[PDB]
RNA sequence: GGAGACGACGGCGGGGGCCCCGGGCAGAGUUCUCUUUUCUUCUUAACGGUCUAUCACCCUGGAAACAGUUUGUCUGGAGAUAGGGUUUAAUGGCCGGAAGAGCCCGACACUUCUGUCGGGUCCGGUGCGCUCUCGACGUCCCUUGAAAAUCCGCGGGAGGGAAUAAUUCUCACGCCAGGUCGUACUCAUAACCGCAGCAGGUCCCCAAGGUGAACAGCCUCUGGUUGAUAGAACAAUGUAGAUAAGGGAAGUCGGCAAAAUAGAUCCGUAACUUCGGGAAAAGGAUUGGCUCUAAGGGUUGGGCACGUGCGUGCGGUUAACAACCAACUUAGAACUGGUACGGACAGGGGGAAUCUGACUGUCUAAUUAAAACAUAGCAUUGCG
RNA sequence: GAAGCCAGAGGAAACUCUGGUGGAGGCUCGCAGCGGUUCUGACGUGCAAAUCGAUCGUCAAAUCUGAGCAUGGGGGCGAAA
């Protein structure tokens, strides 16, 4: 697992063709968001403070990349 | 001359500060660039065409 | 009825000893229905199968002598089972003294109360057993400061 | 000054006149030590009614919900009721008497 | 208690009998049936 | 050329884990009385990023009034101290992994099928502790404590290389592939060998709390057992464990056996001697509980003038002062119970001599462990 | 408690004395392990074709021990019985 600390190397990230998928986590109590990208040999994360820009870099993400939510339970 | 504790945790006191300032520098960054996030998935597009 | 089976699984299940399971009495014929670590989960989480506490092992007694020791209590020639170096050794309290002798020579040194010279011939000294504690060196290195006064006075 | 609120909600075995809240107010009023002294409770801690079966503890010391709870299992094991009245944490300082689980036979 | 060799079963995850129940409060003088324990008892 | 690649032992320092102490949320137990109580959960992998970590090395400069310095006396004009740097080394801090997991608690639902939803999972401290690991030292040798596969660096400069652009870049990302065999269970008072489900034998790893010097003995937690034909009675003689008035070896081939001694602190300790020993020689005084007193530690922190938190130029060694923090030993004193005070456990009887083998060591597995054998030392013989 | 080392007191020096430091030895008490001294011991068609109990020797090394490998009956191996 890899940390990205540079918003246009996310983005680089995941505009690159093995990207399959990408999540955001939210940490509430920390009020931090995490975006990680899954791509073929490393998973990429890119921590932000929890806000409303944050919440935006989403429709800068790519549209056919497919992007989920983490729920508060991972169910088997 | 031969420096005292007092100037020793002095020193070391300002390597920790230089320390936090960058790491806060850095987030700043970060920050700022999430701001300008859109013009930079345009520069990457153009880029990219 | 043979029950060994559900209480192997339950303490598998439980991550617990078998000592420490729990099977109900009552629905004996229920609990060996279960032959499946699904439904001994089940019986578990219905309270059929519960897990017991851990037995008492209390550590208040210990720190209570550990108190009384500490204020002074059960020191004493009918208490002491091994030798003195063997409870406390000579090696051991030797190193902690010139530990503390020469961290204050160092801490004094680099704050120029005493200078180099002194510093040297003080280290060796305490190397030589001339003081018994911190306490010692400072009044020695007072009496060494009196004396070089008094002779800076005459001349 | 830090101000801690705590609520021993004991209604419902109250309306069930098997809770004395006034004599169990009073059990807390002796018993709640400050700097390890019964009766010594001055400007520190207030033990108030607040209605339907409820008691309201003010502090302002470290006064912790583990030693009131400590004191109401005390109460009901005096009043006999420990076997049968259970103190559960239900909000934060917030300890609800309630029954146990009861099977019909 | 046999609190040297083994620990108490916490009350908790017993089920306690609501006769039982019932007789205890009785002793102590509660009216149960003003309260209605049998609506309260699980089955 | 390096790595692979290397003995044993001793103390010291760093790191992980375990043990221990304090606070907090939640749960459980105790509650005649006392107990803000006793106990339980409170965790963070590989793989990576980043900031740091003894040795050592580099630069300035040139040390006697020698200095630096370890518990351990080594280092320095072959350049020390000091000041400033560079680097081997993480099981260190933070971050990604990663809270979504695991764990703890609660509230509903539930013929089963099945679950659903909430709240948390936090903050410190200590060490001659135990264990593993790493580092720098040191000691010993007529003993000096593997090899190969394999991997890397360098010396060399053969080739191969550009503006029709070239690239034969140990960088990042991307693409493709990874066969065969073993894998259950026991590892022993029933899974092995001894004719057996035989009190024998059979190589290792992890190893909690109390007492205590201590992986001694005794008690306890986790985890295991409760298996070894049973019931009743209590004669003789046994086997095993004990006590016995007075005498105290009168017993017996023979003090055989038992008893006595035993830990620790202190006083004291002869002949003989290869000067190392003898020696814990011998012979004495003491030891519980409680309440106190004293001693032995760590960290942080100095005034001006300017420039502006650092730089100077000064000025001073009573910080010999304050603030905060912390653990175990040692000595002294009063009081107090007593038939006992190393109260169980654990644990030398001592001495005067003689013979004998120098010592440590070794053998007759299943009757002899010894003046036997070996040993170092000494002497002889053969061999260029 | 051996070398080595530090200090103090002497001695012209070599050395001497005192207090520390240090941690040597086929040294020593002793746990495990290895071994096998003693007992009118247990057992004697035994738990056992050599076992059991107490006691005892040794315990940092000429110590204990696994696996792999070598030596084969006119032999081997033998701190030699």
């Amino acid at each position: 697992p890899q940390e990205v600390s540079d918003i246009k190397k996310f983005i680089e990230i995941c505009r690159r063709k093995d990207a399959s998928s990408a999540r955001i986590k939210k940490n509430p109590k920390t009020q931090q968001i995490k975006f990680k990208v899954r791509c073929q040999r490393f998973l990429y994360t890119l921590v932000l403070k929890d806000s409303d820009k944050a919440e935006k870099l989403k429709q800068s993400l790519p549209p056919n990349l497919q992007i989920k939510d983490v729920p508060k339970r991972n169910k088997r | 001359r031969r420096k005292t504790k007092a100037e020793r945790n002095r020193i070391k006191r300002r390597k920790e500060e230089e320390r936090k300032r960058k790491h806060e520098e850095a987030m700043k960054r970060k920050q700022q660039q999430l701001e300008q996030a859109k013009k930079i998935a345009a520069e990457v597009e153009e880029r990219e065409r | 009825v043979n029950l060994r089976t559900q209480k192997r699984l339950a303490a598998s299940v439980l991550g617990c000893g078998e000592g420490k399971v729990w099977l109900d009495p009552n629905e004996v014929s229920e609990i060996s229905n279960a032959n499946s670590r699904q439904s001994i989960r089940k019986l578990v989480a219905d309270g059929l199968i519960i897990k017991k506490p851990v037995t008492m092992h209390s550590r208040s007694r210990a720190r209570e002598l550990n108190l009384a020791r500490r204020i002074g209590r059960h020191r004493g020639f009918g208490k002491r089972k091994g030798t003195a170096d063997a409870r406390m050794p000579q090696q051991v309290l030797w190193m902690r003294r010139q530990r503390v002798l020469r961290r204050l020579l160092v801490k004094y040194r680099a704050s120029g109360k005493i200078d180099k010279h002194l510093y040297h011939e003080l280290y060796h000294l305490a190397k030589g057993n001339t003081f018994k504690h911190k306490r010692a060196l400072v009044e020695h290195i007072h009496r060494a400061k009196a004396e070089k006064a008094r002779e800076r006075q005459i001349k | 000054k830090v101000t801690k609120k705590f609520i021993i909600n004991a209604s419902q075995p109250a309306s069930d006149k098997i809770f004395d809240v006034s004599a169990f107010e009073k059990f807390l009023n002796e018993r709640i030590k400050v700097d390890g002294r019964v009766g010594n409770l001055g400007d520190v801690i207030k033990i108030s009614q607040i209605g339907d079966g409820k008691v309201e503890i003010i502090a302002h010391n470290d006064l912790s919900g583990r030693y009131l709870k400590y004191l109401t299992k005390k109460f009901l094991k005096k009043m006999q009721l420990r076997d049968w009245l259970r103190v559960v944490a239900t909000s934060k300082g917030v300890y609800e008497l309630k029954f146990y689980n009861i099977v019909n036979d | 208690k046999s609190l040297k060799n083994r620990a108490i079963i916490p009350r908790k995850a017993v089920k306690k009998p609501l006769s039982q129940l019932e007789d205890h409060l009785d002793q102590l003088g509660v009216d149960t049936e003003a309260i209605g324990l049998r609506a309260r008892a699980q089955t």
